RNA sequence: GGUGAAAUUCUUGGAUUUAUUGAAGACUAACUACUGCGAAAGCAUUUGCCAAGGACGUUUUCAUUAAUCAAGAACGAAAGUUAGGGGAUCGAAGAUGAUCAGAUACCGUCGUAGUCUUAACCAUAAACUAUGCCGACUAGGGAUCGGGUGGUGUUUUUUUAAUGACCCACUCGGCACCUUACGAGAAAUCAAAGUCUUUGGGUUCUGGGGGGAGUAUGGUCGCAAGGCUGAAACUUAAAGGAAUUG
């Protein structure tokens, strides 16, 4: 087993997707290209086509540095927000695997409270 | 215009001898310069590693161990035990409807001055002929179960060190000890110790770290 | 815990309330247990432990002050120390420590 | 009108009528 | 007299001579007579004790805090005020603190401070209610009371004095570079009017 | 008239329940009300299980799941089509589909 | 017989200074002249000297305190925060 | 960032993201239910004190001590009478950016009073089950919570024992639910909203077409908002409830 491990941290909100690779410790990040700078439209920042384009750019950089395999940790916005991973999470996780990188230990790391502070809207909701 | 990746080393992460696969992985740091070393930049990193990867077996796929870097010597760094946590997949899967979630925790120090907070979890269950569909426990049973769990979780850490605690967190001897002491109150399926946290550490006492390492 | 054990003592057994009676009973050697309130002065507290050490008498520490000790004894004033001379039909001389 | 706001409008009118009663005597 | 907070007289022993050494501390709230006060590097985290600022954990409440090591107390001396320890920076040893004004200061870890809050707090919550009570308060401090308004003066006496009505005439916000005799009003004011907002600006 | 004998949802013996917040618009709605769905999904879709099989170390190890409880207000649940209006006779049916 | 309806101790001020200012003085004056229980001898004998000085007539103990009450809200929260930090240190 | 789209805003002074370490800020997410407690308002992780309570069990005790109650009291959702701290998530307002014919709104970003003090609410809510309380009877069923009783029942281990947990049956007391309609109702529906022209078990409160109007005036609680009590002149042929067809 000569694989060298990184940690691919994927932040999938409904506004943008983050693909972020560090080493085993969270310091010394390797590559981080967001979904919002592969398409310049300000509304397709969370699109799955944007997230897979970003995920190829991490894998091209991770191959250059030397990282061959990765542990992927995926999160949603969390806290008092939606807790549902955005549309870019599934495309970015898939596109890392087809790029030649190896993958192990998929884990959900969405920050989930213990009935913490208040939320959007104010008791009548964001009404539309 | 700098290309900062061609100035970094690679350091091997070494697990303590309480685990089998002592080679965890490799980590980066910058080149040591004038009044900026690499030892002080690596001496606080915490590495999260699955207990399945430390032991090799897939039975420990749902537990992770925090490992904190303490000493660097000769292009590999020696880690110590920093904390154990459960994965979010299993911790959210054992929480099912139509059963009672029982949680007990305690804060206690080891034989060496290692203040830890230990978290335990337990769940009620039906037993093989139950027709009713929830099998809840009364509040007096949960208070009686918590008193037994907290007594076992306290009396065990009094007569052990951090190395002795880590050795017996692997074969689930605590969960069998909780089960044999609470089976006369409720059936109590799915007993686990779900988290230990490092509250206060003692002095560095490097020989205790070298005693944990130094093989292979 | 300690309240109704004391409530068995004052109904049946013998007692003395106060510092001067307690030291007198310790000196003449018929004090089986002394109970010291939490806010008794440390110099006065240290003198009682020395008298108890000399006479081989167990010392219990009340968790509250003189107001709470006199209330648990059953009086309407403040009691700083209480010495038990006879347990009566109470187990306060054995159910300690 | 909504009955909550008709109640609110009556309260302003009741308060300002008392003020007019006050500046005279 | 003239100080809102009470003082505490603490008697030590002279370590190099057979005598006693009486100090005057600003009394912390909870300190009583006959209480033993421990001062030094190895003192414990108790109210009334004097400790170096590097020997206390984060979140400790201190008072009479030295600005420099050895100046015997500069910060948080008035009644009901205190200093919070917010962080340590051990190499090139320093300690970040929060002052009563809300400002953040970095001072040396060797500087000392007394554990607790200054006694006598809540003094200003009582209305003075009378001109005679503000008389007796400033009788023990200095000659600064009562104050005649500048718009009630003649122009010879004040920049604001004069006019057929009582009025300033020009803006009362005065530049920092103005000279003596010109600095009457609001010196170097960044804003005026009623404070519609918050404090601790980022 | 009274549309439902539960007046919405089942309080029936309490008087007050603490409210939850909607997940689509953050409208406060009581916990006895506020339609609840349990969202269990694999963190890789069915179109990626084949993809993730070859690109994985630890061959045929596991595939974990996401566990999420969703709370919906009545307006969001109707608009998101997790619950639709039904006939007066079919309003009484309490069984899941 | 009850002598005043609501002014109480602030009846010595007559009709002056305003009612809202007489109410704030009344609240702090009742605290300031109140008698408090000593934490050393256990008797309700603690009275104020000057502001911040509270002395027990029996047992002769003087405690540094608040201006108009023996202990303030800030000091008790500080005392609990200090104890929690100290027990963390000594553990 | 943020949105239906965008914009305000922050960004080589490195934003966002990652790690480590701290510090203040309702409550206790999942467990959590046609489940529990409480007179109601209301009350969810622990642990320890302090008193309290229902139900059950009872061949203990008193012997009518009771039911409902003008006057008179206690208790209380939250949202502001008033005086320290800590520090914004939401919008009153306020600032702004959109949208629009306008947008002083919905939506976006920020933010002062505003469910955190220790100390009052006069006491207001669709304070709702829009169903007063006490007592008796009338109809079937399966669940569930608390207690009790029985089983030549299961399991836990020492072999079975004692408990506990589970299964079957019964009983008392609860939160409710399902089917019918003898019965009621204008209907919707209802095991009470039944036992009512075959009209009487006891008792308290409220209403008498719609407005004017919870207004005027007087009193009272009231440093406040405002509660509690509370008309008339005049005006009007409908207002309203439930259901049917479009
Ligand atoms: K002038
Ligand atoms: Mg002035
Ligand atoms: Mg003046
Ligand atoms: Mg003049
Ligand atoms: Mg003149
Ligand atoms: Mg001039
Ligand atoms: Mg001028
Ligand atoms: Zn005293």
């Amino acid at each position: 087993n000569s694989q060298v491990f990184g940690v691919a941290r994927i932040y999938a909100s409904f506004n943008d997707t983050f693909v972020h690779v560090t080493d085993l410790s969270g310091k010394e990040t390797i590559a981080r290209v967001t979904g919002g700078m592969k398409v310049k439209a300000d509304r397709d920042e969370s699109s799955p086509y944007a997230a897979m384009l970003a995920a190829q750019d991490v894998a091209a950089k991770c191959k250059e540095v030397g990282i061959t395999a990765v542990h992927v940790k995926i999160r949603a916005t969390g806290g008092t927000r939606t807790k549902t991973p955005g549309p870019g999470g599934q495309a970015a996780l898939r596109a890392l695997a087809r790029s030649g990188l190896r993958i192990g230990r998929i884990e959900d790391v969405t920050p989930v409270p213990s009935d913490s502070t208040r939320k959007k809207g104010g008791r009548r909701g964001r009404r539309l | 215009v700098v290309d900062p990746f061609t100035r970094k080393e690679w350091f091997d992460i070494k697990a303590p001898s309480t685990f089998e696969n002592r080679n965890v992985g490799k980590t980066l740091v910058n080149k040591s310069t004038g009044l900026k070393s690499a030892s002080d930049a690596l001496k606080g990193r915490v590495v999260e590693v699955c207990l399945a990867d430390l032991q090799g077996s897939e039975d420990h796929s749902f537990r992770k161990i925090k490992l904190r870097v303490d000493e660097v010597q000769g292009k590999n760094l020696l880690t110590n035990f920093h904390g154990m946590d459960f994965t979010t997949d299993k911790l959210r899967s054992m929480v099912r409807k139509w059963q009672t979630l029982i949680e007990a925790n305690v804060t206690v120090k080891t034989s060496d001055d290692y203040v830890l907070r230990i978290f335990a979890i337990a769940f009620t269950r039906k037993q093989a002929n139950q027709v009713k569909r929830h099998s809840y426990a009364q509040s007096s049973h949960i208070r009686a179960i918590r008193k037994v769990i907290s007594e076992i979780l306290t009396k065990e850490v009094q007569g052990s060190t951090l190395a002795q605690l880590t050795s017996k967190l692997i074969p689930e001897v605590i969960n069998k000890e909780i089960e044999n002491a609470t089976k006369d109150i409720f059936p109590l399926q799915n007993i686990h110790v779900r988290k230990v946290k490092l509250l206060k550490q003692p002095k560095f006492d490097v020989g205790a770290l070298m005693a944990l390492h130094g093989e292979g | 815990s300690i309240n109704q054990k004391l409530a068995l003592v004052i109904k049946s057994g013998k007692y003395t309330l106060g510092y001067k009676s307690t030291v007198k009973s310790l000196r003449q050697g018929k004090s089986k247990l002394i109970i010291i309130a939490a806010n008794t002065p440390v110099l006065r507290k240290s003198e009682l432990e020395y008298y108890a050490m000399l006479s081989k008498t167990k010392v219990y520490y009340f968790q509250g002050g003189n107001n709470e000790l006199g209330t648990a004894v059953g009086k309407l004033f403040r009691v700083g120390v209480v010495s038990i001379l006879e347990a009566g039909d109470s187990d306060i001389l054995t159910t300690l420590a | 009108m909504r009955a909550k706001w008709r109640k609110k409008r009556t309260r302003r009118l009741k308060r300002k009528r008392r003020k007019v009663r006050a500046r005279s005597k | 007299s003239g100080r809102g907070a009470p003082l505490a007289k603490v008697v030590f022993r002279d370590p190099y001579k057979y005598r006693l050494r009486e100090e005057i501390f600003i009394a912390n709230e909870g300190v009583h007579t006959g209480q033993f006060i421990y001062a030094g590097k190895k003192a414990s985290l108790n109210v009334g004790n004097v400790l170096p600022l590097g020997s206390v954990p984060e979140g400790t409440i201190v008072s009479n805090v030295e600005e420099k090591p050895g100046d015997r107390g500069a910060l948080a001396r008035a009644s009901g005020n205190y200093v919070i320890i917010i962080g340590h920076n051990p190499d090139e040893n320093k300690t970040r603190v929060r002052l009563p004004s809300g400002a953040k200061k970095v001072i040396s870890s060797d500087a000392r401070g007394v554990i607790g809050v200054i006694a006598g707090g809540g003094r200003v919550d009582k209305p003075l209610l009378k001109a005679g009570r503000a008389f007796h308060k400033y009788r023990l401090k200095r000659n600064s009371w009562p104050k005649t308004r500048g718009v009630a003066m003649n122009p010879v006496d004040h920049p604001h004095g004069g006019g057929n009505h009582q009025h300033i005439g020009k803006a009362s916000t005065i530049s920092r570079g103005a000279v003596s005799g010109q600095k009457a009003g609001l010196i170097a004011a960044r804003r005026t009017g009623l404070l519609r907002g918050s404090q601790k600006t980022q | 008239p009274k549309k439902r004998a539960s007046n919405g949802r089942n309080k029936k013996g309490r008087g007050h329940v603490k409210p939850v917040r909607c997940v689509n618009c953050s409208k406060s709605i009581p916990k006895d009300k506020a339609i609840k769905r349990m969202a269990i999904r694999n963190i890789v879709e069915a179109a990626a299980v084949r993809d993730l099989s070859e690109a994985s170390v630890y061959p045929e190890y596991a595939l974990p799941k996401t566990y999420n409880k969703l709370h919906y207000c009545v307006s969001c649940a109707i608009h998101a089509r997790i619950v639709r209006v039904r006939s007066r006779e079919d309003r009484k049916n309490r069984a899941p589909p | 017989a009850k002598r005043t309806k609501k002014v109480g101790i602030t009846g010595k001020y007559g009709v002056r200074y305003g009612s809202s200012l007489r109410r704030q003085v009344k609240k702090l004056e009742i605290q300031q002249h109140a008698r408090y229980d000593c934490s050393f001898c256990g008797k309700k004998t603690v009275k104020r000297g000057a502001a911040g000085i509270w002395t027990c007539s029996c047992c002769k103990k003087t405690v540094a305190g608040g201006a108009y009450t023996v202990s303030t809200a800030a000091a008790a929260t500080v005392r609990s925060t200090i104890r929690r930090l100290r027990e963390m240190v000594e553990a």
